């Protein structure tokens, strides 16, 4: 029985529940159940392996999983998002640094309260739904099958306060032909730390972060796969998600000419990167040193919808513009702090644009045990 | 908690400025709206203000008549009833809401006890 409780400015009070079992009635099985609640998300999984069924190192797993998720309690357009599926992975080990994963996954999509926006009903109307534009009342429901594909170089010389080396994950996925949707998807994340002294008690780190995606055969990508951008664990200074496109809104009508807005809705396209200098703390040489650690950093990004159509709006900004780069900059401290690991942070963000929320103040805390 | 006051009977035509507010809390980091329920109907979206403050919106039939808005401190919601109509006969509702705006009553987190407002022909 593990516990863990959180909380943060970028998902409020996070709890977090499991049960692992190794050997599940003798069977040899190592079943395990997870639960996590967030201010906007819920989320359970029931996770199956089997160290009896690897083959020179290519192990078998299994998931099956619920999630609850509301996006405006992620400062995006409302709208929610019921899903359950299952995913089946095989894990290779490429080396001692590098693995590789391979998996197909099943999920069900159900959509509701969709506030009426134009480009969340674009990638409505591209799977022929056309639900009204005046009430908030509708649903859409979806079945996808979806080759999944995935890399991990990681070569990082600690896992707390990394030092030395670098990691780096490669996500993609693709839908099956007789998926309800046609679109792949592909992430890039990346850390690079580089110590200047002996000591390593001066580093340079550099983060990137990428993603892009988009519809197959006339299709586009489902809005709930959006990337986003702006937040404590990418573009600190900015309010969570808010970095990119912002919604346009029809207009409500009773039961019985759009509106601008500052509501994120995420993009299709994303980029991020940052570079951070670490150092030592102010006068604190003692014990208590090798627990904190202080950092100034750079942070930038960018999130763009590549199918915004800016001729049919030209009232209003392109959100095809890739080149609107956000950036912010500031200092950050990290502690191994009795109640858990802290991180708190006070960033500038000079550069900003229409619609952009600020949060200069972020920090996050946890504890598990 | 929401309490909404300034409600009352008025002839068509004529103006009302219902208020909101909460003993002790500020609706800095909140998103708000008005609701209305005419007798036998149900619940439906008035006008919403964003939690930045620098946007609003309005259900169709109210457009260009009713102006949400918050004073500078954001003790107090505001919704100015100027035009009024027999149909905007109702219970006015107030709302809030951490998240994003919303049209539904059911995404909203608080409301208030509601306040009459009538419209004589
Ligand atoms: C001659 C051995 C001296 C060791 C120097 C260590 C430098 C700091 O590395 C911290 C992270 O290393 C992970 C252990």
């Amino acid at each position: 029985f593990n516990f863990g409780i959180g909380y943060g400015t970028e998902s409020g009070v996070s709890f977090q529940a499991g049960v692992q079992q190794d050997n599940w009635l003798g069977t040899g099985y190592a079943v395990g159940i997870n639960g996590t609640k967030n201010d906007y998300q819920t989320y359970a999984e029931l996770s199956v392996t089997n160290p009896y069924f690897t083959v020179d190192g290519v192990s078998l797993g299994g998931r099956l999983f619920y999630n609850d998720f509301q996006a405006d309690d992620a400062d995006l357009s409302d709208y929610t998002n019921k899903s359950y599926g299952t995913d089946v992975t095989l894990g290779f080990p490429i080396n001692e640094y590098n693995s590789l994963r391979a998996g197909l996954g099943y999920v069900h999509n159900s959509l509701s309260n969709m506030q009426p926006q134009v480009a969340m009903w674009r990638y409505l109307y591209s799977m022929g739904e056309h639900p009204s534009t005046s009430d908030q009342d509708n649903s859409f429901k979806t079945d996808d099958f979806t080759f999944n594909y995935g890399w991990t170089y990681n070569k990082l010389d600690r896992g707390y306060f990394p030092t030395d080396g670098s990691r780096v994950n490669l996500t993609g996925k693709v839908t099956i032909p007789g998926s309800d949707n046609e679109y792949y998807k592909v992430t890039l994340d990346t850390a690079t730390y580089v110590p200047i002294d002996d000591d390593h008690k001066w580093v340079v780190l550099g983060r990137t972060r990428w993603g892009y995606g988009d519809g197959l055969g006339g299709k586009e990508m489902p809005f709930y796969e959006n990337f986003y951008a702006g937040g404590s664990s990418t573009v600190r200074g900015f309010q969570s998600n808010t970095i990119g496109p912002k919604a346009v809104y029809f207009p409500h009508q009773a039961s019985n000419d759009l509106s601008k807005s500052d509501d994120a809705v995420g993009g299709n396209a994303m980029a991020v990167a940052s570079l951070e200098f670490i150092t030592p703390t102010p006068f604190i040489s003692d014990k208590y040193a090798n627990s904190v650690r202080t950092s100034f950093f750079w942070d930038m990004g960018t999130v763009w919808d590549t199918n915004w159509d800016s001729s049919q709006y030209s009232g209003y900004p392109d959100y095809s513009d890739p080149s609107n780069i956000r950036m912010s900059a500031g200092i950050a401290l990290q502690w191994m702090s009795p109640l858990g690991p802290l991180v708190f942070s006070y960033a500038q963000p000079f550069k900003k644009y229409d619609g952009d929320k600020a949060e200069q103040f972020q920090f996050n805390i946890g504890k598990t045990w | 908690q929401l309490v909404e006051s300034g409600g009352g009977m008025v002839q068509a035509g004529g103006s009302l400025r219902l208020s909101c507010a909460a003993s002790g809390r500020t609706f800095n980091g909140w998103t708000a709206a008005w609701f209305r329920q005419a007798p036998g109907k149900d619940r439906e979206f008035v006008a919403a203000i964003s939690r930045s403050g620098d946007y609003t919106y309005y259900t169709n039939s109210v457009k260009g008549r009713f102006t949400i808005s918050r004073d500078s401190a954001k003790n107090n919601l505001y919704l100015q009833m100027d035009s009024l109509k027999p149909e905007d006969t109702a219970v006015y509702y107030c709302a809030a809401k951490t998240g994003t705006w919303a049209t539904m009553d059911r995404r909203y987190d608080y409301w208030g006890q509601g306040t009459r407002v009538t419209v004589s022909a």
